[PDB]
């Protein structure tokens, strides 16, 4: 597993989702709400192959929760930045379009950030391949601490956003755990 | 077929799953270079994903420093409860070398509950085999609201357990306040 | 040879009136309690509406000025004991003039169905030994969060009923129904065609069916599965079609060029202006149906009524041979 010095990691989850998932007698006890987040996930994977995302790479998806990195290069120099953004806005087009068909309001909540990352393959038993770093870290917290129907970013990043058309608004400063106080910002549509 | 994708996804009962996760990680993730974490995670998890072997516990997924196999699959058992309890036993000793080369205080906490579950994959690209369930959650939950070195049982997981292994009172709601709002007894092996 | 029915509809469209239908066809001191409620919550809705109302509406006997008094500091009892005095007191507003004045407006504010029925009979729900008849628990009306699913058998062959909330906040929901699904049921107020929608008080209750079915109809999780449509109340239908003050083209100008169609087929002495209308409400759901959905799947009109069993008994058998 090598390390790359620049690749652009997201996070896009539905905390509105956990409170849709209930175990009844009629829905065959969770395997019916299953089904729907099926169709979403699935519906959320239609974009990778689509051209403009040729880019993207899937890297795993945390419960109910996206994850995907730009950058890798596989499995300006700065502007996967601006498409991985893209993606997320991709991604609440179809979150959207599904509950059109399902009745529900389901907001997405979407933390991007950008910087140096470990990409490889953990586990013996079945090899899986992951990517480690800060920069990770700190854009998960960035969707944890995020706001629905919004895009969080940090400072550096909100900067290349803006240097690429993307204007930004400061929500204020968030704690990361070993990192402290950040000031991030919301990226405005 | 038409309408709906195939969800490769399938019921279980009576099966135990078992939660770990490096109690303060970043502790040495400050200390550590980005990649003697990655090598040290990679080298900690290779010999659990070997100890589940053993133990007969399937391993299910792998979140940063979290790592957590369910028994029961995918051939049934009825030493599912044992089989999670034997795993945190020698996962304990695992994550405790970590001291000798490297940042201390490191411990797994371990959070083991016992329900029916829901695996399978996902969406349509690089599946995941995971789980999904209110008990998934809840031994989630229970390694959330665990303690060093010690293992996290729900009231579930104890009768499954025959009453093998000494235990005692887990105070888990005064630790989460998810075991906490669903009235949840938990207990500690001795 | 079981077949899943999943009945979809707005609110108060009548659904669990038809499923209770199948319980009585093909299959109470609890029930009683919810029968006074809904006559309790009937009246004091009639009175509270008319110094709202625009004009308001006035009483014909300034002496029941009292009991409308009553009426209005016992509307948020925890658990009425329904006293003598209720009874006596809501009978005696009913019976005035002025309060029925205000209950054919009852299309102006939010107002349960079953108000005529239960209020004519307050003399018989007072008894202490009242007991709910058929109908009683027919026009009862309780609303239905969540999803219920009946199970019944019709000569040898099994069924399920799905009873699910008909209101916006409810349809999300519905979903965990749509796999596996034989044959969608969908029921239409047709009578709430002047009345509006209780989410906002502003959306008219017929075009939010419309908008509803047209969703469950162009649903991506249905294409293959065809649904029936019960164009329910039509007792109600006529009847304000008869009466002549609640214009249908006032709420749908569309209804100004319309022609009952030639293959209509009108019940025996049935007023040509009620099969006029009972079929422009129908059409107005065909064209959707019409729109899209071809070879996949189809729509059944049938004209109902949930709270005749001698109705739903015999649409029913035609939704057997489907
Ligand atoms: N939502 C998430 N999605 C994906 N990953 C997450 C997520 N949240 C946290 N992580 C990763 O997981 C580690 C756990 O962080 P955190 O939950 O705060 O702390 P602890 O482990 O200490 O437990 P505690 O909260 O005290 O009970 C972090 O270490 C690291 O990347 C982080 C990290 N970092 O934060 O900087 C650097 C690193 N290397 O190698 O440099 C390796 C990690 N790792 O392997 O997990
Ligand atoms: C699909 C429905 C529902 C309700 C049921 C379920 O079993 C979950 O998928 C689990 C429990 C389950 O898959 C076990 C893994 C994990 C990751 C634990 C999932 C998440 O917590 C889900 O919710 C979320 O995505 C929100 C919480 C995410 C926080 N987790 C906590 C645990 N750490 C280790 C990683 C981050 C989940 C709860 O959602
Ligand atoms: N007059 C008349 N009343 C009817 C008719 N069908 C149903 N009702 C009455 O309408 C009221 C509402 O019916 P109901 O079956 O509760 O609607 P619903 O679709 O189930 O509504 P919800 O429960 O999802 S909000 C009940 O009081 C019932 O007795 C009909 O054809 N004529
Ligand atoms: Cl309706
Ligand atoms: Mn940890
Ligand atoms: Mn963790
Ligand atoms: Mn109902």
């Amino acid at each position: 597993h090598q390390s790359y010095d620049c690749v652009c990691v997201m996070f896009a989850s539905i905390p509105d989702f956990k409170e849709f998932y209930t175990e009844s007698d009629v829905n065959k006890e969770g395997l019916e709400c299953l089904r729907l987040l099926n169709e979403i996930i699935a519906d959320f994977d239609d974009l990778l192959s689509k051209p403009k995302f040729s880019g993207v790479e899937k890297i795993k998806t945390i419960g109910s929760t996206y994850m995907a990195a730009t950058g890798l290069s596989a499995i300006r120099q700065y502007m996967h930045i601006g498409t991985m953004v893209e993606f997320a806005y991709a991604l609440v087009g179809k979150l959207d379009a599904i509950n059109k068909h399902s009745f529900n309001d389901f907001k997405l909540r979407v933390g991007i950030n950008h910087g140096p990352v470990i990409a490889g393959v953990i586990g013996a038993q079945k090899p899986q391949y992951d990517i480690w770093g800060n920069t990770v870290n700190v854009a998960s917290r960035m969707d944890s601490t995020g706001v629905l129907d919004k895009i969080q970013v940090t400072e550096e990043t909100s900067l290349i956003l803006q240097t690429l058309g993307y204007t930004c608004t400061c929500r204020g400063i968030i704690n990361v755990k070993g990192k402290g106080d950040l000031k991030t910002y919301f990226v405005n549509t | 077929d038409m309408m709906f994708h195939k969800i490769y996804i399938q019921k279980h009962d009576n099966v135990s799953i078992l939660f770990a996760d490096i109690e303060g990680f970043t502790s040495l993730a400050s200390q550590c270079t980005a990649q003697e974490l990655v090598m040290t995670l990679n080298e900690l998890f290779a010999r659990f994903d070997k100890l589940a072997a053993e133990n007969h516990c399937l391993r299910i997924k792998i979140l940063g420093d979290c790592y957590y196999c369910v028994s029961g699959l995918p051939e049934a058992r009825a030493d599912h409860a044992h089989c999670c309890v034997e795993m945190g036993m020698d996962m304990i000793e695992a994550i405790s070398l970590v001291r000798e080369m490297t940042g201390v205080n490191v411990n797994m906490r371990v959070g083991i509950h016992s329900g029916r579950v829901h695996c399978g994959v996902l969406g349509l690209r690089k599946w995941q085999f995971d789980v999904w369930s209110n008990d998934v959650t809840l031994a989630n939950h229970m390694e959330a609201g665990g303690k060093a070195g010690r293992i996290h049982i729900t009231k579930a997981t104890l009768s499954y357990l025959n009453g093998d292994y000494e235990v005692e009172p887990g105070c888990g709601g005064e630790r989460n306040a998810y075991l906490k709002e669903h009235s949840i007894e938990t207990f500690l092996i001795l | 040879a079981t077949h899943r029915l999943l009945l979809l509809g707005a609110g108060e469209s009548g659904k669990s009136t038809i499923v209770k239908q199948m319980r009585i066809l093909h299959v109470k001191a609890t029930k009683v309690q919810d029968i006074k409620n809904n006559l309790k919550e009937a009246i004091e809705t009639i009175v509270a509406a008319m110094s709202n109302l625009v004009p308001p509406v006035e009483l014909a006997n300034p002496e029941n000025q009292f009991r409308v008094d009553y009426i209005l500091s016992v509307m948020n009892v925890p658990d009425f004991d329904f006293p003598p005095e209720f009874y006596e007191h809501a009978k005696a507003l009913w019976e005035d003039e002025g309060v029925r004045a205000c209950y054919e407006r009852s299309n102006e504010y939010q107002l349960i169905d079953c108000a005529q029925y239960f209020l004519d009979k307050i003399d018989v729900i007072k008894q202490d030994d009242y007991v709910p008849s058929d109908q009683d628990l027919l026009r009862c009306r309780v609303l239905t969060s969540g999803i219920f699913e009946t199970k019944f058998q019709v000569d040898k062959v099994n069924f399920h009923m799905f009873d699910v909330g008909g209101q916006r906040d409810e349809r999300r929901k519905w979903i965990q129904c749509f796999n596996d699904v034989t044959a969608i049921i969908f029921v239409v107020a047709s009578s709430s065609y002047n009345m509006v929608i209780r989410e906002d008080n502003q959306t008219n209750r017929l075009q939010e069916a419309l908008n509803l079915f047209k969703s469950i109809w162009n649903n991506r999780w249905l294409r293959t599965i065809s649904v029936i449509l019960f164009l329910n109340k039509q007792d109600l239908l006529a009847e304000k079609v008869l009466a002549g003050k609640s214009k249908i083209e006032d709420y749908f100008p569309e209804f100004a060029r319309y022609t009952t169609p030639e293959d209509a087929t009108p019940e025996p002495g049935e007023d040509p202006r009620v099969t006029r209308a009972k079929y422009f409400i129908r059409d107005e759901f065909l064209r959707i149906s019409t729109a899209s959905g071809d070879g996949r799947h189809y729509c059944y009109p049938h004209f109902t009524c949930a709270v005749d069993t001698e109705n739903i008994r015999r649409v029913f058998n035609d939704c057997r041979d489907i």
